[PDB]
């Protein structure tokens, strides 16, 4: 094969090797298959039917523009799906349909606004789902997200977010297990709107990075199982009796931050700031 | 009841008393003296706990003349490397530190301002102390 061989009948890279359509020449037991850097442009219905034992799959960068239905249709043993950096525009309300058994989803960067149309829909299996450094404005996850009875991380950061509302993460509430992990770094938020977090289950949560001025006196209070918070190198405003809710909550919750939220102009520690 | 006078200044006065039964000795000094209306200095510290200083953290009872302010808990020695050095202090060990402060001023008021200053730390957090910090003042 024009491809590469690391494990034999098992891992293959047939990265950068100027593909245009999927290669075959290739075991049928195969478990890891790189076909990053291939201007594969469109994966249509079956586009994998030989690899019924695939494991692993990085389709990275590979200029993909569509999807259609049954696109992996029999890689029921898929755990992981690297589909970063490709300009998708038109996605297949079917498209993942067959991958019973994925568990890590990364679709960086695929020119992403909203999970509205994100047809993960029936992937209860997903463990994480990273949808990082794309066009998403308003995140507001939808209904669709009950079924994800497993989803214990999801990355969000770098995209459009300016705000986070309280329907924001409402379907959360009928999720009583949820040990979901959410990050919101590098985002361009600056309003966080009161009753947002309230009556959520966060394992983790990151607001790093953003540009939050500050908070609504109690976001955070009644947010149950949280045990890592970061909100470091934000541009947090230190008025009394302003940052007052803040400057307390962490120095309650002192072991959960992560970093330490600093003051805009000051430098000075939040925990450090106690108000009249 | 036995008061003990911290630190004369020319917008205050400082003085504390025990809160707790057991009353433990501590040299409090403060250099310079507080300015009700702003400043900087050195609070120096003679002690020498009864618990591992570990988590230690204050839990502060402020009271200006006509108000009091809720229980405000103020972390001190995170499990953290940029901790003050004496974070380290185990038990018996000897606490002889100083450390920087900057005060920045209160704006018009005489009243007297009462602190209560409710030491706690050690694996089983447990009170190190109590101590309660009234300052007066005339201005002139
Ligand atoms: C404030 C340092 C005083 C040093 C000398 C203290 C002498 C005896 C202690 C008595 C209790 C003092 C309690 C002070 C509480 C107020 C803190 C504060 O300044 N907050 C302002 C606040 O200050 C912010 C922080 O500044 C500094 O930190 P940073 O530079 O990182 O931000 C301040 N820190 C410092 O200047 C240095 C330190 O705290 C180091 C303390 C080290 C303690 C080590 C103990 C070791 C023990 C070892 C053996 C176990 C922060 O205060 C920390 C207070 C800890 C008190 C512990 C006392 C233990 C005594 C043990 C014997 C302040 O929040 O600024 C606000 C404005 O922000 C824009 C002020 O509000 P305003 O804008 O409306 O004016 C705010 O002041 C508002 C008035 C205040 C009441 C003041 C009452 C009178 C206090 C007179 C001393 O709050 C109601
Ligand atoms: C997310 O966290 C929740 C809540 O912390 C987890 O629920 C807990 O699940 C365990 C089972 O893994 C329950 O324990 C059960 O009873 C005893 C344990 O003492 C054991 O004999 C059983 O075999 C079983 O393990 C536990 O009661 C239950 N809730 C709690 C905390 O009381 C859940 O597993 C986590 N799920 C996700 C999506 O991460
Ligand atoms: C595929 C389909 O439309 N069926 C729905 C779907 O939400 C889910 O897969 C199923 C099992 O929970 O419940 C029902
Ligand atoms: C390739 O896989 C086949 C299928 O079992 C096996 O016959 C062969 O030995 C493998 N390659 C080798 C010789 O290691």
């Amino acid at each position: 094969e024009p491809c590469v061989e690391v494990v034999p009948n098992i891992t293959y890279q047939c990265m950068e090797l100027n593909f245009y359509k999927i290669p075959d020449n290739l075991p049928f037991s195969t478990k890891n298959l790189d076909l990053s850097w291939n201007p594969l442009r469109h994966l249509g219905s079956y586009s994998f039917f030989s690899f019924p034992e695939l494991q692993v799959l990085d389709l990275s960068r590979c200029e993909i523009q569509t999807i259609e239905d049954g696109a992996y249709q029999s890689l029921s043993h898929l755990s992981t799906l690297i589909l970063t950096g490709n300009p998708i525009q038109s996605l297949a309300l079917g498209a993942f349909s067959g991958l019973s058994s994925l568990q890590k989803l990364v679709a960086v960067e695929t020119n992403l606004a909203s999970l509205e149309n994100f047809p993960i829909g029936h992937l209860k299996t997903l463990k994480e789902l990273n949808v990082a450094h794309n066009l998403i404005q308003s995140f507001k996850l939808p209904e669709y997200f009950s079924n994800l009875t497993n989803l214990e991380h999801l990355d969000l950061s770098s995209n459009k977010i300016q705000s986070i509302y309280c329907t924001d993460l409402r379907v959360l509430h009928q999720m009583p297990l949820l040990n979901l992990s959410l990050d919101l770094s590098l985002n361009p938020m600056n309003f966080i709107q009161p009753g947002a977090f309230k009556e959520i289950r966060l394992k983790e949560l990151a607001l790093d990075t953003n540009q939050l001025k500050s908070v609504p006196d109690g976001i955070f209070d009644r947010l149950t199982s949280l045990q890592k918070i970061w909100l470091h190198t934000n541009p947090w405003d230190c008025s009394c009796p302003r940052i007052d809710y803040l400057s307390r909550w962490l120095n309650k919750n002192s072991q959960k931050e992560q970093g330490s939220a600093k003051c805009s102009g000051s430098g000075k520690p939040v925990r450090s700031i106690i108000c009249p | 009841q036995k008061q003990y006078w911290v630190c004369n200044s020319s917008d205050a006065s400082i003085s504390y008393t025990y809160c707790d039964k057991m009353q433990y000795p501590i040299s409090i000094n403060v250099n310079p003296c507080i300015e009700l209306k702003g400043s900087k200095g050195l609070l120096h510290i003679f002690y020498i706990p009864r618990r591992d200083l570990k988590q230690l953290y204050f839990n502060l009872y402020i009271t200006v003349n006509t108000m009091n302010l809720p229980k405000r808990k103020e972390v001190i020695c995170r499990g953290s490397d940029d901790d003050y050095s004496f974070c380290r202090a185990l038990k018996g060990e000897t606490v002889n530190t100083t450390i920087s402060f900057s005060f920045k001023g209160i704006k018009f008021s005489k009243g007297k301002y009462k602190c209560v200053v409710e030491a706690i730390s050690g694996s089983p957090e447990e009170m190190l102390f109590c101590l309660e910090f009234v300052i007066l003042h005339q201005p002139n």
